[PDB]
Order: structure tokens, then sequence, then C-alpha cells
């Protein structure tokens, strides 16, 4: 009674995150297909990316739940097609901000995703369901990232020819999302909490340590074109971008294998490996070096999937499944409200139109001045 | 947008060279002009690359120190100054325009010019 609707939704999250052209992008972007200079790229397309998330993510939470999570699903599979048909064939950098606008809507339209398993199964096959939504998409974009590279090294593929597959990928994925079951009630509309000293200071850091984690992870191709143009030299984007999201997987599940309270630990572990995240983003800046720019970026992502996993085992021990959408949908709209002001005064062009190579000085040592905060606030 | 070039010629060793490029037409959505290059028996060369609305350039890193692509809105004339020629850099040089708008194509550039000559040599 559950293998079906949890079938069809694994095939469809292994097939739309499974896209070899994704670590390829800015060599692709920047490249003899679309060429577009790198400050085209930071300073002008990137940061509609922040700007239509953010304008898109309250509607479509709402509008997840009103319609059933269905509904949206096949939203998010129309937004994939349309997203690489014109990062196929669009041409400028106007048409380029619109690939941005709706890839907002793919990002935006991922909670429907995630959201439409609980209210298609029952409670006791929720968490291990949960688990294996989760994990399918660990494995596809893993596995995608990887045939990047065994393409673009021992076969000499285009990058041209990683979009057509990303393409078909997610074609298929707008297929089976056709086929799941039509869920009969959602959470809220079919169907104070912050006043807690936990679960206003762990959602703090929460919002404050993701925004700046989408901001590192938005210009950090751009970062690596910089110190090894593409065009050049060999570039191992999509062996660095598989390792490194392996590694984080381990992080997240290491910390749950570990039986440590994180309470009189809790505090502490967030300072640490957020100084880490500090340390590995001024090497990423300062090193001339391309492969030690590639262990900063192994270490910051790392580091960091060690903490949003402490962070959030702390927020969710208390709340419902139902408190669970409402606390964190919070949460992930005050990141983008930090993240919409950082992006407009540092990387927008009406701001200060900083390039990438002074950018990570600043979020290098945004990373310092959460953990100084956060280690200052125990005054005494 | 209808770009026609001009200043080409042969130039010995270590003389200069400003070559224009006159758009008219449709001038009024323009957001980068470029100069391509395309020596005897080769393919076309990235040479440089400026943006109408702001003034950033952009130069091919064989040519960069020596080369510099300027705009002039107020006559819509964009300019390519070249200086140390060798010759090594005969060619024909295309003025691009990427007008502007959504557009669907295979490249950025949607209009070419004619061509100018570059002949250095003694
Ligand atoms: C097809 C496409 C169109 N526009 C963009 N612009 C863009 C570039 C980087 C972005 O990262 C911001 C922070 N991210 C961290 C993870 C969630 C968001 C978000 C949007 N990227 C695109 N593909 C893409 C290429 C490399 C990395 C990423 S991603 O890290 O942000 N998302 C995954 C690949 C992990 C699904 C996405």
């Amino acid at each position: 009674s559950w293998i079906y609707p949890t079938v069809i939704l694994c095939l469809f999250g292994f097939f739309s995150m499974m896209r070899p052209s994704e670590p390829f992008l800015i060599p692709y972007l920047s490249g003899p297909d679309k060429q577009l200079t790198s400050a085209e790229i930071t300073n002008e397309i990137f940061p509609v990316w922040t700007y239509s998330y953010l304008v898109l993510l309250l509607p479509v939470f709402v509008l997840t739940d009103y319609v059933r999570y269905k509904p949206v699903i096949i939203l998010q599979g129309i937004s994939f097609i349309i997203t690489w048909l014109l990062l196929l064939f669009g041409q400028g950098v106007k048409t380029m901000q619109v690939v941005e606008f709706f890839y907002g809507m793919v990002t935006a339209a991922e909670v429907a995703y995630y959201a439409y398993i609980y209210s298609v199964v029952s409670p006791e096959h929720y968490q291990r369901v949960s688990g294996y939504c989760r994990s399918v998409t660990l494995a596809a974009y893993t596995a995608g990232s990887v045939l990047a590279q065994l393409l673009v090294s021992l076969a000499q593929m285009s990058y041209f020819y990683l979009n057509v597959i990303s393409l078909a990928s997610v074609s298929v994925a707008f297929l089976f999302s056709l086929f799941l079951p039509m869920p009969k009630k959602s959470m809220f509309f079919h169907a104070e909490c912050y006043s807690s000293k936990r679960l206003f200071y762990w959602s703090l850091w929460w919002a404050f340590a993701t925004a700046g984690f989408n901001q590192v992870l938005n210009y950090v191709q751009i970062l690596w074109d910089y110190k090894a143009p593409s065009q050049d030299s060999s570039i191992y984007n999509g062996a660095v971008e598989a390792i490194a999201t392996f590694g984080g997987a381990v992080a997240a599940f290491a910390v749950g294998y570990v039986k440590v309270n994180w309470d009189l630990l809790g505090e502490l572990a967030l300072v640490v490996f957020s100084v880490v995240n500090a340390g590995s983003l001024f090497l990423m800046h300062y090193t001339a070096n391309i492969w030690a720019c590639y262990a900063g970026y192994l270490i910051f992502k790392s580091s960091y999937m060690l903490l949003i996993t402490i962070a959030v085992f702390q927020i969710a021990v208390n709340l419902n499944v139902e408190r669970y959408a409402l606390v964190f949908g919070i949460n992930t709209f005050i990141a983008l409200v930090i993240q919409t002001i950082m992006t407009v005064i540092v990387v927008d062009q009406r701001g200060l139109n900083l390039p990438v190579s002074i950018q990570f000085l600043v979020y290098g040592s945004y990373f310092a001045v959460i953990a100084g905060i956060f280690l200052m606030r125990s005054m005494y | 947008v209808q770009l026609v070039e001009s200043g080409g010629g042969l130039v010995q060793p270590g003389d200069s060279l400003r070559l224009s490029c006159a758009a008219s037409g449709r001038t009024f959505s323009i957001n980068a002009m470029a100069w391509f290059r395309q020596a005897p028996g080769k393919e076309r060369e990235y040479v440089a690359q400026i943006s109408w609305t702001g003034g950033n350039t952009y130069y091919a890193e064989s040519v960069k120190g020596r080369f510099t692509i300027s705009r002039d809105n107020a006559k819509n004339t964009v300019y390519l100054q070249m200086i140390s020629l060798k010759p090594e850099d005969t060619a024909v040089y295309y003025c691009a325009a990427d007008s502007g708008g959504i557009r669907l194509g295979a490249s950025r550039w949607n209009y070419w010019g004619q061509g100018t000559q570059v002949t250095v040599s003694s």
C-alpha cells in the first residue's frame, strides 16, 4: 500500500536529480557555445536566482498544500524542461536571467517532493520512506556528476552534449510525475512555538549558516574558472562535485551514529566547525593552486553538513510532523532574506558589483563573524 | 543593426591601427559588441568585447595589453586600437553585435560586419 507511491516518487527523484551538465555550467556558459563574460554571469545573471526564489517561496508553499502536493510536482517537472530548453538554445544575457528565474521555481517547488510522501503513506512508514526518497536524490546527483567527468575525460564529450543528457533525464522525470497517486488530504487546508529557548536559538544558526552556504555554492564554479580557465587547462569539476557530495553525505550520517548529547557539546561543536568553514573559505581565496581550491571546497561542504545536521536534529526534537513544515518553512524564508540582502550589497550590479576574486574574502569572513557572535554570546 | 567597418590596411611591424564600427538602423537595442579575427587559412577568433550600457571590456589573452576596445554611444561607433603589431596578426577583422531580447540562436552575436583587412608585413 506504501510501495507504489514511493517507487514512483523515488524514480522521479532519481531521474530529475541525475543531471551530468550541472558541474560543468560555468565552463559551458563561459565557453564557445554561449560565450558570456565572467562579470556578466556573476554580477548580472546569477543574482536573479535568489531574487526570484525569495518571491516564489511563500506562494508555492501555500499553493503546494492548498491544491495537493502532486499538481506542484508536475509543475516542477515542467520548469525542469523549460530551464534546459533555454539552457541549450537560448542566447544572450537576458535569456540567461530567465533561466535563473525558472530555476528559482525548480528550487522553490521541491517542497512538494518531500511533503508529498507524508500525505500518501501511513505515519509509521514515514521516516523510513522519507529516508528512501532523500537517499535516492544523493545517489542520482553523485552518479550523475561521476558520469559527467567520465565522459568529459575518457570520452571527450562536449559540454553541449551533457545538457542533452540532462534534458533527457528530466524529461523522463516528468513522466513518472504524471503517474503518482493524487493525495486525498493536505497538512493544513484539507487535513508561539518559537518561545522555546532552544528552537529560536537553533533556528538562527540554521538560518544564518544555510544562507552563507547557498551563497558560497552559488559563486563557486565561477571561482574555479577564475583560478584555472576551462579553455586552457583540464578542469575536474565532475569528480570534485561527486566527492564533495559523497563527503557531505558521510558527515550527516556520522552525526547520527555517534551518540553524544548535543546540549553540553552542542554550541561548542557549532563554533569549532563554523571556524573550519571560515578557514576553508580563505584558503579557496588566498591560494593560487586549483587543487588547494578543490580541497577547500571538500572541507567546506563536508564541515557544513556536519552542523546543519546537528542544528536540524536539535530543532526537530519536540515538534510534530505538522510543525516541521511551518517551522522549517520560516527558517528557509529567513535564510533567503539574509541571502538577498548579502546579494544586493555585494554581488548585484547596482550594489558593490564585487568580482568573484574578492567575494570569498567576504564569505570566508561571514562565517568567522557567525562563530564569534555565537562564541561572544556566552557572556558572564 | 548594420555594422560597417573601417580603418584596415597594411602597416609595418610596430605601427598601430585603429578600426571603427558604425552601427546604425536599429541601434536602440545593443547590449554588447565584439571584434573577431579570421587569419588566412584559419577560423574566426575572439579578439575583444565591450558592453554597450556599461563599459566593461574583455580581451583575448593573446591580444590583451595592446588591444583596446572603446564605445562612442554618442555616435554609436566602436573602436579597436592595436599597438605593437607583428606579422602574425594579419587577418580580416569583423564586428559582431549582440543586439538584445530573449532569443534562441546558435551564436550570442546576431549581426556581423563585412570585414576589414589588416596586412601587417614589410
Ligand atoms: C540549470 C541551472 C540554471 N541556473 C543556475 N544558477 C544557479 C547556480 C548556483 C546555485 O546555488 C545556490 C545554492 N545552492 C546550494 C544548494 C542549493 C542552492 C543556484 C542557481 N544553475 C543551474 N544548474 C546548476 C549547476 C551547478 C550547481 C547547481 S546547485 O548546487 O545549486 N543544485 C544542485 C545541482 C545540487 C541540484 C545547479
